[PDB]
This record gives structure tokens, C-alpha cells and sequence, in this order.
């Protein structure tokens, strides 16, 4: 397998980028995309050029690390998996594959392929939690939760973080990773005493942090590794509907340090 | 001398007796002391949250994106607590006594009933903060056996236990730095640990972003830095774990407790080349619907499926015809590690061992087997590419944890007064082999229960501040860091640090792997200074200091673990028996179980550094057992 | 659906004196199987429905309602009996003279499920 | 010759440490056993219940038409408990107390 | 409620009218002797509930057969059997053994001869004249 490769190379934040063209010639069929890219700058470490940087911590899909937009699609062109996940095996001998960073106004490009995704830490600081101190905890039986509500918000919560959804929609906002917080705090009863405040601090958030709007086309859940359905947006709206009904106020904007 | 400084009178009360014993601190006067925690894992995040909600003025650091980022959160299976929930015997002693059993009696007692008295509140805050573990229709939680244990004590939430439960830390520690008692530095790495009057009073730490070199001072420092499995060159751990901070611990005066003692894990899959460096861990229950076999030519190209039934080597089945089978993950690795080095390997690179399903989907159902692994089949399938419906599944063990770490006492507090390890980076109280479900619970009560008591004791102790950054410690350690990224960047030789690293891994999986002797390990220790001054004579890092350079911090890791590699053969010579994970050819019973001598190695073995690598110190604390005997 | 020995402390979840006394009316059925005779249809709607108020007016029995009735309701018209015409010989020939608020608290349960989309689950096969 | 095979030490912990004592089935063994329970009263239902929720394959019998028909459907009193929901003195050891002096010292003390 | 059921059997108004009363047998605290581990002295046999001496000694206290039905149904049975079934080894026996057949035929030939004998009296006679 001969894949010619175009990858976006980008000296850092201030310095403007462009694509350079790489071909490699013997290419294995089951090795991951990050195992060629590894291979690929092996070899550019020993020609004597600088190695490509791009984010891989676990190379299993679960933490969340890694964002590649492989042929225009993010996490490659095959569905429910991440970036660490895809293997060449889906792959065209002789095929052109071209490879891009995420690309919006909250997430600051760093390198040739590494971006700065702290806007969803500081969007989760903005209410996306539960206030429970250490040691006040009740026993774990004292509140029954139904096993609907549990596999839902088991659904809901399964989100590594990566970012694809903002890259993917075409406004680049935030709203799959909003909602599928707000879903997964709200279906559980410990959630319950301050769910109608929280969803609006963390939308203030996004709309704070610079994120886009949602115009609810639908390319996040097309995309999102974890098949995060759609249906959360909807619950998040609904919670902002009500909580607009009860007079609820956003707090101050997390100001980064 | 080590001191345990564990309780006296029955171990029912030893942990209350000893709360009540330590100091305390003043909520008012809480806000004028400042903790260093280096780590956003299970442990460090708990931590992290714990001291900012009592009000200390918490430093956390981690150099990957975001703390949900960091490890212990791929852990797969549940977590264990003394709950008896399932109603079938469970109890906090007979926890205590499992646990101190599966560690093969090479652990202080005190710990493990601690961690096993508290294992209950770990699973009560973790419930109340929101984490969705599995329910049965009634609403009540649900429980599992973890594949060999007797009881059924394992609280999950589907196969993603430990990312729930470090989401929840990580929700805490979020709102601890919404209140701004908690200030969180990613993608920043500590690089030198600064020692002021006998005390660890800073760090030296280092930003891949812009490779700023900055000093950080404060009254406590707390060194939740995971474990150190990385040394070997393929394992089942993360590509960014190391023992960076865990080795400059020990060069500036820690103790290191039981390097040796490593585990490993028999289902992983093998690699398809030398590019790759992970192994990816699957269960412990696919071997008990399977069999592990190897054709009996080595070479045969045709298809497994297409083997006769005659013609294949069906080691483990010709051998050690009892347990069933069920043989313990040590033999089974360690045959077929055997069985791979003599040729006879099936994988593309010559690794691994065929595992077919075709017998168990016979007996069985499809649909039964479908639903009892079939997540774990997709994700194979994923992966290799192969379907292990049709085709056997090829298999290799690799080191999966390290029971080993720096020596704490009861206190959590290492040799060096003010230095606290935490988590997996201690040598804790797993003893020679860590239970299923244990490690995750470990770290929790070491974040939550565990280290603000003791942490308050010391520093009800001493006054608040008084060491500022401009002191001459900092300079010569901020200097000897400089220097010392100013010759590896300024080394720019030939070979590439993956190779280094490749070959390192490789000796220790040969040498100091699961089967040592003698003569292997006098072979690696002689091997490993040759490596060593090649990787320092000839290693190629290129870029500058000040961009975000990758290589210059996987040569960092490299030349730590090159440095750690020699302490950790050294402590596989120095014990002459065979206990838990550490496993000596000439120390076993005929059946191939380890065989231990309790009457001249019942101690923890601590490693002080001299000065030099090859002659390091050895302390013994001896282990003494009053609850269970040993067997 | 609660195990052996993973139950709460029994004064956890408070219940209201009107709601248990409720609870208790509908739980007081025998099972002597006298509302289906009586009946024209030969329904068994009144045992159904009491055990449906019983199961559904305590806190315990809340998670897994909606779910429940539709079951209960399906294997009723699994297992012979006839529909309920509202005729009320059930009520009037019921020996612990269990009302026909029963028979409105199942509708409602029953129409509420209908709404959620609840599909109910395979029929019990005697053995 | 009859052995009660009663713990020892203090009475408060008897049955703690008789629990630790004694062996264990594994969960995946529980399957591989048939246990027959004869009788559907109160403890009938509640040993085949919990028999059946643990794993073992129980076998229950009843002469009656269903399982619910036994005579402790015809209980009319109440159920003891040493809980002191009512902060009148009530207590565990009290209750075993009130139990062996009322059975006039007839059976023994730690069942 | 005692005085509706009392007026639904007797027929009388015990308002108006005195009742009447007479004791009778209510439990049995014998039973077939069982161990700590509730178990007879035939090994593999369980006796729990009233069929058992239990704890109840020479009189049983009110709202206590009750309890102790569900504590060796719930609490006590489940380990016990547990330690006595992990020391024995599943399976083994089938219901062709010998000792099946010979209850079997003792069973019928007791059912025969009963069915057989026919005689005058009834059984609640009998009964009767034992009680
Ligand atoms: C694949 C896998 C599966 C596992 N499954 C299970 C399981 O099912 N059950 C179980 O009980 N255990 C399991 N474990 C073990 C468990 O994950 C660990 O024992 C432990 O929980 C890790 O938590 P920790 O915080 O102590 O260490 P880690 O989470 O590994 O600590 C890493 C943290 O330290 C920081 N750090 C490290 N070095 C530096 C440095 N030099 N400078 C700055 N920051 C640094 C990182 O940024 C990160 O925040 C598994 C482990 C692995 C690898
Ligand atoms: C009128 C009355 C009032 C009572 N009030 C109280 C009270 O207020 N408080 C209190 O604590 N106790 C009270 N008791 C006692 C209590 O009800 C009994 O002790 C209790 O029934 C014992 O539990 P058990 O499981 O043996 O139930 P039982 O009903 O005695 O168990 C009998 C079961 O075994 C089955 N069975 C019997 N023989 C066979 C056979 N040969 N083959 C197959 N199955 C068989 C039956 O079908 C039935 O399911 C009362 C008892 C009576 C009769
Ligand atoms: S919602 Fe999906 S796409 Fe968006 S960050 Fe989470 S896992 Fe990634
Ligand atoms: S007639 Fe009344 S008591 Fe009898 S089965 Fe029907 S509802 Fe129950
Ligand atoms: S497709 Fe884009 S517009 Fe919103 S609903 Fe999804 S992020
Ligand atoms: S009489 Fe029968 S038809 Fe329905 S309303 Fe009563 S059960
Ligand atoms: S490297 Fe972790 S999700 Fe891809």
C-alpha cells in the first residue's frame, strides 16, 4: 500500500500554516493511522526534518486525547470510532489522504496538528458538576434510581471529551458536549436540586467561551465517537425553556487565569 | 531508620485510635499553607478536590490537555468495597483477609484493613457525586463477581468503571477551581523535586507549550505519579506514563520499596510490528471459555480454522493437566512467552498464541456467548481485523501493572519528611500481586480518606511559609535541569529514542521478565550501563527548548527509565525466592506455583540511593503478621 | 425487583398515611379468583388492577410501574380472560370490597405507558 | 452424638465470626447445584427466593393450590424487631434477653 | 373487627350478649433438632421455619414465629447451605439409584394397602379420637 499523505504544518499559534505533501511506500494494512504517522515521522527524524506533533495519550478511544480530520472527515471516514481507533485496513491502495486539525475560534491551533481544547474545561467548571462535599456522602441505596433513567444517563455521560463535535458543525459550537453533560446530570436525582441553574451556566459558558449557535443540522451525532444521540440538545432545551420560566439568572463568566 | 508508625491494639480500631492521636489545623489557618499535587489521576484528583474543599491552597499539575485526560481511566473493570450488598459473606475482615492472602504476605496489615475499612465511603461518595453505576430494576445497585473471586463485591457502570469514576474526581476538582482554591497547570510536567532543610519545600517543573522552565514552593508536596509499567517497551499502559517524577524522588532522598514487583495481564493483543508500543487489554474471562494452543509446525501457512484438531500443539492442555485448565495467569504467560521465544509464534511478527472460540461456540449458544463477550469481540474485530467467530484470536500477556513504588509509612509520607506518595506510585499495601478491583479503590481512599488526615498532622506541626522561591536550592536544580535538556538536545547522534527504548523494553521482557534467574538477571545488569552510555553518546532529539518538542521529553522518560532499569534487576537478584508477581526459576514448587521463605525474606525491601546506580543501600523493614498467618 | 439484603434503613423513604392506607386497601386481595366468575366477560381486571394500585401507590414500586401494569396487562390477555365492559358484578361480588378506583388508577397507569412508548415483554409460558 | 457447633468468644460477634469461618460457593460454581425446598410458608418462600437470587437451581413444592395459600397468610399480630424506633429502652440484646427468659431456659443463647 | 368476625361465626352481638370461649393449641415449639448451621442430624438436610426446635424454648414469645421464619428463610439458610454445599462435589447422583426405587415401592404399597383396607370408620373418626 502507496498513500500519499497531506498533512497541515503549522510552526505555531502566530505563524501561519500550509499542507505539505508526503509519500509513503510500504504501507501495512493493520497498523493504525497514529502507528503510520509515527512510522512517517520516524523517518523524518532520520532525513533530519522537524516530526509532526499530534495529541495520543491511551490509543483505545476512551480518553479522548487524540483529534485528527482525516479526507474531511473527522476520526476518519468510518463512524463511532476515534482517531487512535481507525485502521488502514478501510483504506484505497494509491489514495490521497489529507489531514487537519480542528479548526474554530475556541480552539487555538498550537502545532502542526495539536489544538488547546481548554474551553470545555472551563465550560464543565461553569455549574457541570454536583455540589457534594467529601464525607457528608449518605449510604449508596438510600435513593433508588430506575434502570431507564440509569442506561440513559449512562448514554449520556459516556463523552471522551474530543471535540469533534465542535469541528464537525458547521457553526462550530458546543451544544453536543453541553447537552450530553446537562442530560447526564439531570436523569440522576442527585442532580435534581440544582439541574435549572446549571444548564444555563453552562450555555452562558459556551456562549461565552466563543463557541457558534446550533442550527440543529446534525453533524455532531454523525460524528461523535460515542453515537451520542441527538435527543440530549432537546432535553437541554427543554431544561433552558424551564428554567427561562423560573427567572433563572446566569452567574459570572469563568474568567480563564 | 524506617519507622511504619502504625497503631498499636486491635486492628478493629487502629485507624480511629490513630485519628484521634494526630493533630489538627485550624480552619483559619488552613488558608495559609500550600500543597503541591503533581498528578490529575484517580488519586491526585481526589486529593486535589479534598484539600480545597478543607481550604488549603492547592497546586495541581499534569502534563496531559485536561486532568479527564490522564490514566486510571481505562480501567475497565469495577471497583470492590465491603458493602454485602449481594448477602453471600462478604465483610470488611474477610476483604482484609483476601486482600492480605492475594498479596502472598509481603504488605503490613494495618493498610490493607484500613483501605478495606474505608472502601465503603469511597462507594458512597462516589454514588452521591453522580456516578451511573449499574442498577437492577428495583433501583438498588447492582454487584458482580470479578472472574475468580468467591464473593460478589464489585460495584461497575458498564465497562467504563474507572472514566466514571475519574469524571466524578475531575467534576470535584472542577468545582474546586471554579472557587478558586485550586489552581491547575496542564500540560506541564515536574522535572525536579526542591529540598529545603531536610524538607521537600518545591519543584522544579517544565510547559511542552512553550518549554518555560518555573519553580514552585509550598509546605507540602504530594507525588500522585501513577506506576511505572512503562519501563518495559510495550505494556498495557498509556504512551505518556513514566517514572520521571518517581526517580528524582528517590535521587533526592526517597526510598524506593520493592522495585521488582510487577504484574501482568495474559489477554492482550499482540503487536503487528515493531512500530507499534501498546497493547490493548481486553479481560480475565475469555480464557475460561477457551483454549490456548499453537500449531505444530511453525511452518504452517494455512488457515487456523483449516488446522486439523490433530495437528495442533495444544500446550497448556498437554500440560498441567489439572486446575482444570484453569491455570493462574503466571504459567500460562509464562509458557506462552516460552512458546513464542522458541519460534513457534503465530502473529505476523512471530508473537503471540491462538486462542479459538470454535470448541465454546459448539458446546454453547451464539447468542449466550454473543452476550457474554461481544463488545469485547467488536472491539477486537476493530482492531486486528479478524472475526473471533471464525477465526481463533491471537493472544500475548504484557506487564500490566507495578506493585512497586516509593516507601510510605502509616502517614502516607515517604522518607523525605513533606513528601507524600499517593496513589499507584507508592509501594502501598498490595504486597507482592494487586487483587482485581483493587488498585482504583486504593487510589480513592488515598485521595479522600486517607491523605487530608495525615497531611493536617503534619502540618499542624509546622508554621506556614517562610521559604520563598529565590532560595539557592531552587537556582541549582533549576540550573542542573537546564543543563542537563542543553546536552540531551546538543547530543544529536544517530539512533532514535524509540529505538533505545525498544531495545531496553526488550531486554527487561527477556531478562526481568516474569521468568528470572540468576544468570539472566547478572546478564541484563551487566547489559544495561552498555545501553545506558549509548543512549547517551548516541541518541538524536531534535528542535529547541522552547517549542512544544515531544522528543525531548520521551528522551527525558528514557533516560529515567534507563537509570531505573538497573535499581529494579537489582532488587530481582537480591530476592532469592518467589512471591506474587516476582517469580523465580529456582524457587518453585514441581507444580510450577512459587514457593516463599517466610523465615529469611519477610520484610519490605527499601533502596536508598547512594550516589551511584549499580551499589544502592538496602533497609529492611520486617512484616509481621498477628491476624493471618501465613500459609 | 429488590435483592435479599441490599434494602435501606426502613424509615427512609417516607409515605403518606392516606397513600398507605390506599395501598393497603388494594393489597387485601385473597386471590380467590371470584371477580372472574362474576363478571360477563370472565375479566380479570379487578386483581389486576389492585395489584397494580398496590405496587403503584408506594415510592418503592414507582421506578418500574409504567413497565409493569402494560406487562401485567398483556399476560392477562395472554392467558384467556375477557375484556372489562365497566359493569362492576367484580366489585360488588369482591369479598374485601376492593372499588372500582383500582380499575381508573390501571387506565391511567396504562394510558401514561402508552404515551412513553412502553412495548411490553414476552408472555410467561407455563411450564 | 449431637455437636450444636455454636461459635465462641462474646455472644455480640458470634455470628460475624462464624460467618468469616465458614466456606464459600463461587458464583459462577452456584449454577452447577440443585437444592429441593419443601414447604412455601414464610421461611419457605423466603429460603427459595434468596436460593434463587443467589444461583441455585431450587426445586419448591407446595400441596396447596399456589404458593400463596400457606397458613402464615393467617397471621394476624405483628412482626418484632429490636429497632427502638419508639426511645422506650428496646435494644438487641434486650430483645434476646426478653426471648431466652421467656422461652424459661429451654433452648440456646446464640441462635 | 374482632367483634364483626365474632357476630359473622357465632351469629351473636357480643355488645349485648356474652361471648363464648375456650383455649386451644396454637404452635408447636418441637421439632426435628437442628444445629447451629440449621442443620438436622441427617447431613445435606435443612429444616427451617416451624418444622425445627429453633430458639423458641419451652414458650415462644407473640410476633416471634414470624420473625424467626424469616431470618432463617433470608439471613441464616443461605450461608449455611453455602458452606456446607462448597465441601461436597455437584452432581453425582441421579434418581436411578436403588434407594429411589425402594421409597417409590414402599410409598405405593403404603397407598395400596390404605386404599384397601376399607373398612367402617372414617378417617375423621380416627382423627378425631386421637385429638
Ligand atoms: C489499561 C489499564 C487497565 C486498568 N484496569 C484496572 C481495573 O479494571 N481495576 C483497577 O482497580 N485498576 C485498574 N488499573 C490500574 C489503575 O488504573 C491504576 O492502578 C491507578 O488507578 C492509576 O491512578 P493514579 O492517579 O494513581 O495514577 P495515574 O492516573 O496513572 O497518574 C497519572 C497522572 O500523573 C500525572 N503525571 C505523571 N507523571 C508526571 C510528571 N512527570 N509530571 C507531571 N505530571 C505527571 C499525569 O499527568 C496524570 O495526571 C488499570 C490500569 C491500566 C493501565
Ligand atoms: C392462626 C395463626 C395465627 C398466628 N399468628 C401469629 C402471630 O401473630 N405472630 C407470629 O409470630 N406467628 C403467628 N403464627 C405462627 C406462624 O404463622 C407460623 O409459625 C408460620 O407459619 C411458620 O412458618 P412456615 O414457613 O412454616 O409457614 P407454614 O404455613 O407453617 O408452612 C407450611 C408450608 O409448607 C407446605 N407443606 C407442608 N407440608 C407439606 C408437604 N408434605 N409437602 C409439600 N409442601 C408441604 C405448605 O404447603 C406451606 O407452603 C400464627 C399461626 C396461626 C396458625
Ligand atoms: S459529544 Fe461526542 S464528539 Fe463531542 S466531545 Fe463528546 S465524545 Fe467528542
Ligand atoms: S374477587 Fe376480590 S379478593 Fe377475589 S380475586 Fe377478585 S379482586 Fe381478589
Ligand atoms: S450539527 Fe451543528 S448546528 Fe448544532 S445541532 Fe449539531 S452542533
Ligand atoms: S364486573 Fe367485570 S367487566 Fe370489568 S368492571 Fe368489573 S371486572
Ligand atoms: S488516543 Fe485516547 S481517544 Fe484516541
Amino acid at each position: 500500500m502507496k498513500i500519499t499523505l497531506k498533512i497541515w504544518r503549522q510552526k505555531n499559534r502566530n505563524t501561519p500554516g500550509e499542507f505539505k505533501t508526503y509519500v509513503m511506500d510500504n504501507v501495512n494494512p493493520d497498523m493504525s493511522f497514529l502507528e503510520m504517522l509515527d512510522v512517517l515521522n520516524e523517518d523524518l527524524m532520520s532525513r533530519g526534518e522537524e516530526p509532526v506533533a499530534f495529541d495520543h495519550d491511551c490509543r483505545e478511544g476512551i480518553c479522548g486525547m487524540c483529534s485528527l480530520m482525516i479526507n474531511g472527515v473527522a476520526h476518519g471516514p468510518k463512524n463511532a470510532i476515534t482517531t487512535c481507533q481507525l485502521h488502514m485496513r478501510s483504506f484505497k491502495d494509491g489514495d490521497t489522504i489529507t489531514v487537519e486539525p480542528w479548526r474554530a475560534s475556541a480552539f487555538p491551533i498550537l502545532k502542526d496538528l495539536v489544538v488547546d481544547r481548554s474551553a470545555f474545561d472551563r465550560i464543565i467548571q461553569a455549574g457541570g458538576y454536583i455540589s457534594v462535599s467529601t464525607g457528608s456522602a449518605p449510604d449508596a441505596n438510600t435513593i433508588p434510581v430506575s434502570k431507564v433513567a440509569a442506561d440513559r444517563a449512562m448514554d449520556a455521560a459516556a463523552c471522551i471529551g474530543c471535540g469533534a463535535c465542535v469541528a464537525a458543525c458547521p457553526n462550530g459550537s458546543a451544544m453536543l458536549f453541553t447537552a450530553a453533560k446537562v442530560t447526564h446530570l439531570a436523569l440522576l436525582p442527585q442532580g435534581q436540586p440544582e439541574r435549572y441553574q446549571r444548564v444555563v451556566n453552562m450555555v452562558a459558558q459556551a456562549d461565552f467561551e466563543g463557541f457558534g449557535n446550533c442550527t440543529n443540522i446534525g453533524e455532531c451525532a454523525a460524528v461523535c465517537p460515542k453515537e451520542i444521540s441527538l435527543e440530549t440538545i432537546a432535553q437541554l432545551n427543554r431544561d433552558l425553556v424551564m428554567a427561562a420560566l423560573r427567572g433563572i439568572e446566569p452567574n459570572t463568566p469563568i474568567v480563564p487565569a | 531508620v524506617l519507622d511504619s508508625k502504625v497503631p498499636t491494639g486491635p486492628i478493629e480500631q487502629r485507624w480511629d485510635k490513630h485519628r484521634f492521636e494526630m493533630k489538627l489545623v485550624n480552619p483559619a489557618n488552613r488558608r495559609k499553607y500550600t500543597i503541591i499535587v503533581v498528578g490529575s489521576g484517580l488519586a491526585g484528583a481526589s486529593a486535589a478536590a479534598t484539600l480545597g474543599e478543607a481550604g488549603y491552597n492547592v497546586l495541581c499539575f499534569c502534563y496531559q490537555d485536561s486532568p479527564r485526560r490522564a490514566h486510571s481511566i481505562a480501567a475497565q473493570g469495577g471497583i470492590n468495597a465491603a458493602k454485602n450488598y449481594r448477602n453471600d459473606g462478604d465483610s470488611i475482615y474477610r476483604l482484609f483477609y483476601d486482600t492480605v492472602k492475594g498479596g502472598d504476605f509481603r504488605a503490613r496489615e494495618s493498610n490493607v484493613y484500613r483501605l478495606a475499612q474505608v472502601s465503603v465511603n469511597i462507594i458512597d461518595q462516589c454514588v452521591a457525586q453522580g456516578v451511573p453505576f449499574a442498577r437492577e430494576y428495583g433501583g438498588l445497585l447492582d454487584n458482580r463477581s470479578f472472574g475468580g473471586a468467591q464473593v460478589a463485591r464489585t460495584f461497575y457502570a458498564r465497562g467504563q468503571t474507572g472514566q466514571q469514576l475519574l469524571l466524578g474526581a475531575y467534576q470535584a476538582l472542577s468545582r474546586q477551581i471554579a472557587a478558586g482554591t485550586v489552581k491547575m497547570f496542564p500540560r506541564t510536567e515536574m522535572l525536579d523535586l526542591v529540598v529545603v532543610d531536610g524538607r521537600a519545600r518545591g519543584i522544579i517543573t517544565r510547559d511542552m507549550v512553550t518549554g518555560k522552565i518555573t519553580r514552585y514552593a509550598a509546605d507540602a508536596v504530594v507525588l500522585a505519579t501513577g506506576g511505572y509499567g512503562n519501563v518495559f517497551y510495550l505494556s498495557t499502559n498509556a504512551k505518556g506514563c513514566n517514572a520521571t517524577a518517581i526517580w528524582r524522588a528517590h535521587r533526592r532522598g526517597a526510598f524506593f520499596g520493592n522495585p521488582c514487583f510487577t504484574q501482568i495481564h495474559p489477554t492482550c493483543i499482540p503487536v503487528s510490528g515493531e512500530y507499534q508500543s501498546k497493547l490493548t487489554l481486553m479481560s480475565e474471562s475469555l480464557r475460561n471459555d477457551g483454549r490456548i494452543w499453537v500449531p505444530k509446525k511453525k511452518g504452517d501457512t494455512r488457515r487456523p480454522q483449516d488446522i486439523p484438531e490433530s495437528e495442533r500443539d495444544y500446550y497448556l492442555e498437554e500440560r498441567y493437566p489439572s486446575f482444570g485448565n484453569l491455570v493462574p495467569r503466571d504459567i500460562a504467560s509464562r509458557a506462552a512467552k516460552q512458546v513464542c521465544d522458541e519460534g513457534r509464534g503465530v502473529g505476523p511478527g512471530g508473537l503471540g498464541v491462538y486462542l479459538d472460540f470454535a470448541d465454546a461456540i459448539k458446546r454453547l449458544g451464539r447468542q449466550k456467548i454473543a452476550e457474554r463477550y461481544g463488545n469485547l469481540f467488536d472491539m477486537y474485530k476493530q482492531i486486528t481485523g479478524e472475526d473471533p467467530y471464525e477465526t481463533p484470536m491471537r493472544i500475548y500477556p504484557a506487564v500490566h501493572y507495578t506493585m512497586g513504588g516509593l516507601w510510605v509509612d502509616y502517614n502516607l509520607q515517604s522518607t523525605i519528611p513533606g513528601l507524600f506518595v499517593i496513589g499507584e506510585a507508592n509501594f502501598s499495601d498490595h504486597g507482592a500481586n494487586r487483587l482485581g478491583a483493587s488498585a482504583l479503590m486504593q487510589g480513592l481512599a488515598d485521595g479522600y480518606f486517607i491523605l487530608p488526615y495525615t497531611i493536617a498532622n503534619f502540618l499542624a506541626q509546622v508554621k506556614p511559609g517562610g521559604v520563598s522561591i529565590d532560595r539557592p536550592e531552587f537556582a541549582e536544580a533549576e540550573a542542573e535541569i537546564n543543563q542537563r535538556i542543553q546536552r540531551l538536545l546538543s547530543i544529536r547522534g544517530k539512533r532514535t529514542v524509540d529505538s533505545f527504548h525498544r531495545e531496553l523494553g526488550k531486554l527487561m521482557w527477556d531478562k526481568c521478565g516474569m521468568a528470572r534467574n540468576a544468570a539472566g538477571l547478572r546478564e541484563a545488569l551487566q547489559r544495561i550501563p552498555e545501553i545506558r552510555a549509548e543512549f547517551w553518546e548516541n541518541v538524536n532529539v531534535p528542535g529547541e527548548a522552547n517549542d512544544l518538542n515531544q522528543a525531548l521529553e520521551k528522551a527525558g522518560r528514557v533516560a529515567d527509565f534507563l537509570e531505573l532499569a538497573e535499581l529494579m534487576c537489582l532488587d530481582a537478584l537480591h530476592r532469592e525466592e518467589s512471591c506474587g508477581g516476582h517469580f523465580r526459576e529456582e524457587y518453585q514448587t514441581p507444580d510450577g506455583e512459587a514457593l516463599r521463605n517466610d523465615e529469611q525474606f519477610s520484610y519490605v525491601a527499601a533502596w536508598e540511593f547512594t550516589g551511584d546506580l549499580a551499589k544502592p543501600r538496602l533497609h529492611k523493614e520486617p512484616l509481621v503478621f498477628e491476624y493471618v498467618k501465613p500459609t
